[PDB]
């Protein structure tokens, strides 16, 4: 949410 | 110290980390030290000591973020900056990877992992930085190019200001004579600090690294019979490496409140969001 890029990195 | 199934294991983790460290990231420190001194069929990075040097290297260096089709600030501090944060942002890449290829991490609370990386990714940037520097300078751009430390120092503030606490933490962390093999499992130690603001499911964060610090601490002495006290010694790092993080963000707000919006990549800004 406050880290959506790294969020997105880590889910794929 | 013992032959048990257990330190097989210790040692089996450190050959894991090792193959993924070595193909996670793309200049590793045994090929950084050969490039460093000559040692190479390849040809030899393009050294920038000066001001026309540096214009020379923009031409005759094949820089992997540039396009003659942008522009790209007429200052050169400026434009020094930008290839660092795309070099970041690239690593910020590798990182995640290296760190998905640690037993246990991709099962961690995904909340969990992304304050992992948050707060890793720094500290991991410098520890690997040190491979590349000597006192005189830096590899760059994958070790086509060496930019010297006082061409660095030479920058218009606060810009020049940047590298030179990171070439002190090289100079004394290099000392300590790792290679590669150590630094695949210590960057994983890192990454897995349980003690990290913000964590909430702590205790199989602490478990992972637990194993990780056996297996650096086997690591370590078998690889380096010659320094009787190099575990601890590295540990007493990741406490410089926090500090070095945090005056790099101070620093990084001398930009920003005074330079031009010349804005930090959006990845970047994350990171460094409510950082310390
Ligand atoms: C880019 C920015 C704004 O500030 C910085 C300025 C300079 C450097 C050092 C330049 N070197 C690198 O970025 C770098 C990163 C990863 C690896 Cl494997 C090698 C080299 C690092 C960070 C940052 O904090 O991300």
């Amino acid at each position: 949410e406050r880290h959506k890029i790294l969020h997105r990195l880590l889910q794929e | 110290m013992q032959l048990n199934p257990e330190s097989a294991d210790l040692r089996a983790l450190a050959k894991h980390l090792y193959d993924s460290y070595i193909k996670s990231f793309p200049l590793t420190k045994a090929k950084a030290r050969a490039i460093l001194t000559g040692k190479t069929t390849d040809k030899s990075p393009f050294v920038i000591y000066d001001m026309n040097s540096l214009m020379m290297g923009e031409d005759k260096i094949k820089f992997k973020h540039i396009t003659p089709l942008q522009e790209q600030s007429k200052e050169v501090a400026i434009r020094i900056f930008q290839g660092c944060q795309f070099r970041s942002v690239e690593a910020v890449q590798e990182i995640t990877e290296y760190a998905k290829s640690i037993p246990g991490f991709v099962n961690l609370d995904l909340n969990d992992q992304v304050t992992l990386l948050k707060y890793g990714v720094h500290e991991i940037i410098y520890t690997m930085l040190a491979s590349l520097m000597n006192k005189d300078g830096v590899l760059i751009s994958e070790g086509q190019g060496f930019m010297t430390r006082e061409f660095l120092k030479s920058l218009r503030k606060p810009f020049g200001d940047f590298m030179e606490p990171k070439f002190e933490f090289a100079v004394k962390f290099n000392a300590l004579e790792l290679d590669d093999s150590d630094l695949a499992i210590f960057i994983a130690v890192i990454i897995l600090s349980g003690d990290r603001p913000g964590l909430l499911n702590v205790k199989p964060i602490e478990d992972i690294q637990d194993n990780l610090l056996q297996a650096l601490e086997l690591q370590l002495k078998l690889n380096h019979p010659e320094s009787s006290q190099l575990f601890a010694k590295l540990l007493q790092k990741m406490t410089d490496l926090r500090q070095i993080v945090t005056e790099h963000v101070q620093l990084l707000q001398v930009i920003k409140k005074t330079e031009t919006d010349m804005s930090l990549h959006p990845l970047l800004q994350e990171i460094y969001k409510d950082l310390y």
